[PDB]
């Protein structure tokens, strides 16, 4: 689960462009970026880097993230943080509902 | 501009006059229920798929209110005006008439 | 409308009974930020006006 | 501990509403079936029952459930209603315009209670605490409503007594 | 007073229902987010992620707000619920129905209590004015709920008390 | 017997919402109005009052009927409105905070009463029968909260009671 | 001030690329995204994003 708390711009963005960027970055089909493998630690920082990768101009205040089992209820407020580390056998998956946008 | 009915062509001008497009109602439209036998209807779980799409091929809340315009040459009034307050002096006579133009 | 609109640096438009035009549009042209309508600084401008 | 908003008046108040049956005859709306699957069907496609979303049912939906919110928040126990059908457990509580128009928590004690509450015997009219501080021959603590006081730690004086 | 004219029966209650989910990933209608953005974008955008507006949530949305206020108009304080989040707070009731069938309606005495109101110390069942009223042994003017005839108008037979 | 099922948290709780107008010149999904007329009109025919339903508007909807529900589900009464049109009628139990900490019902006794319960002296408390009869010096059963107890045919210990 | 830890991941070894990409987003050189200017609000996940 991601938390961002993007600020709008001058040009207009939908909140749906922010959450399908993250999700192209989740699956790795950006370039570079090999995205969340098998054991790749879920970095705050990295998913504002894609943030910023595909939507120039957005200014970006607070970024947060936190993982849970799957199928599970998602995690408390306070829960997130900056960065979370994984193990060497698990894998995040970030799907559009799970990417919630604050325009503040 | 004055003919910009493609809407792409609506969308290219937020760019360049710099307009947040947020606010905008492009698209086709025939998406929204609501309400009336001339609006969208809901969808179900037609497994068997059968030929008339259940209710309809979709009915959504596309187009909220209170801000946004749908009809396309409304835009294209709001552009033109965008153009002209970017090159507006202030002057009233001239303003006028680019209303009224 | 008597018309003056008494005060300084600061009027309003009218519009509304003659072209039919939204709501949903006046409602757009009178927000600040978007700032499609011809403005000077140091003017508060409200379209409103039906 | 959560406080909802002051409902000033229910949605769709002063609007065109109808009456939702609980009985279908085409794709029309129910109470037991709601919005009906099967006569659910494209409505711009010249079918026989094909159905549109109906401004005036879900207009009263939404005027219903307001009207249930606000009378919540004003009267806190639903009016009871003149020969509702299915009855009335007993030690249901409702409170309902009274002779005057003054009104009193009434508990139903028979089940199946089709009586109104203002021609009921079986209704019990139920007044506030004061009338229970009343009821005592003398209250605790003399005119004093809680019963702290009651117990006196320096001897109460006769003169008032 | 607003009169919320008792509802027969829920929306959709014999129908089709699919339950809401608390948040939901695929971006559908859960609850913490209501109707998600999803369900703004337009169905010609060839967008997978614009979501049409389907009824089986639209139903059971009305059908919970349509089954608790005709619970509330039914039967006066809401149903104990197993295991509320937080328990119940201080001063808060609910009516625990027991296996007798009539409604028992339940005072929590113990600040955030979690305990089964059925066989619960805490829990204090509310009684009737009735039984208040014969829980003082010393009523004045004998079982009547108003306090009334403390002085006796006229000259009458001790043989009444 | 009616148990609407938990209401964890109420339809778009931090999702968007728009708060509805009172009443609208322009039908714009007024309280006064409902879904005005305008609501109906295609919008391919481009004239310029053909609305379309706002997703906030019905997050918002929902959220006010899913949070009065689940209000009263959980603490068995509104809390106190203040601001409230028109005062509080006679016979209104409002819950109110403490400043305490615990929930402490008070009734407006007098007609359109408006003054805030905690400094009021119009508003009295409905408390538990156990305070309630700490009242009654000689309560009937004795120690027993019924009423029961108090009469013995057979010859009871004289030391215990 | 910035101060960024980084993992050197994909074996593409680059010490001291970061200072130059992180001013050069502040100058204002890149596309889109304006650095800082005399609104701006310096954030670290904007930073992080111009490394990016």
């Amino acid at each position: 689960y991601v938390n961002v708390t993007v600020q709008q711009g001058s040009s207009s963005v939908a909140p749906e462009a922010i959450q399908n960027a993250v999700v192209n970055y989740a699956q790795g089909k950006v370039e570079g970026e090999e995205g969340l493998v098998v054991g790749a630690s879920l970095s705050a920082f990295e998913v504002a880097g894609a943030i910023a990768r595909e939507i120039p101009g957005i200014y970006i205040k607070l970024c947060q993230v936190a993982c849970v089992a799957a199928g599970s209820p998602a995690p408390a407020p306070g829960d997130f943080t900056s960065e979370y580390v994984m193990s060497a056998f698990g894998q995040a998956t970030i799907s559009v509902g799970n990417v919630r946008v604050t325009f503040v | 501009h004055l003919k910009t009915a493609n809407p792409f062509g609506l969308m290219v001008w937020c760019i360049i006059l710099g307009t947040p497009s947020k606010g905008f109602g492009l698209y086709p439209k025939n998406s929204s229920w609501a309400f009336g036998r001339l609006r969208q209807n809901f969808i179900y779980s037609g497994t068997q798929v059968p030929p008339p799409a259940d209710a309809s091929p979709g009915g959504n809340f596309y187009g909220g209110g209170n801000a946004e315009i749908l009809n396309l040459d409304e835009i294209r009034k709001v552009l033109q005006l965008r153009y002209v307050a970017l090159i507006s002096n202030g002057s009233i006579a001239y303003i006028n008439r680019m209303l009224r133009y | 409308i008597g018309l003056p609109t008494s005060g300084a640096f600061k009027l309003e438009y009218r519009v509304g009974p003659a072209l039919n035009l939204s709501p949903q549009l006046i409602n757009l042209m009178n927000d600040r930020a978007v700032g499609i309508m011809p403005t000077c600084a140091g003017c508060d401008v409200k379209v409103i006006q039906e | 501990m959560i406080t909802p908003e002051l409902i000033p008046s229910p949605f769709a108040a002063q609007g065109d509403k109808d009456p939702i049956p609980q009985t279908s005859s085409t794709g029309f709306a129910n109470l037991r079936d709601g919005y009906t699957p099967d006569y659910e069907i494209s409505l711009a496609s010249n079918n026989p029952q094909a159905k549109a979303v109906e401004r005036k049912i879900q207009n009263q939906l939404f005027f219903i459930a307001t009207q249930n919110a606000q009378a919540w928040q004003r009267q806190m126990a639903p009016p009871w209603f003149q020969g509702m059908p299915g009855g009335y457990e007993q030690n249901a509580e409702v409170v309902r315009v009274g002779n005057d128009g003054i009104m009193r928590r009434y508990r139903s004690m028979v089940n199946a209670n089709a009586s109104d509450p203002l021609s009921s015997t079986t209704w019990e009219e139920q007044p506030a605490w004061s009338a229970m501080r009343s009821n005592i021959p003398m209250p605790a603590g003399g005119p004093g409503l809680s019963s702290g006081g009651e117990v006196i730690t320096t001897g109460r004086n006769f003169n008032d007594l």
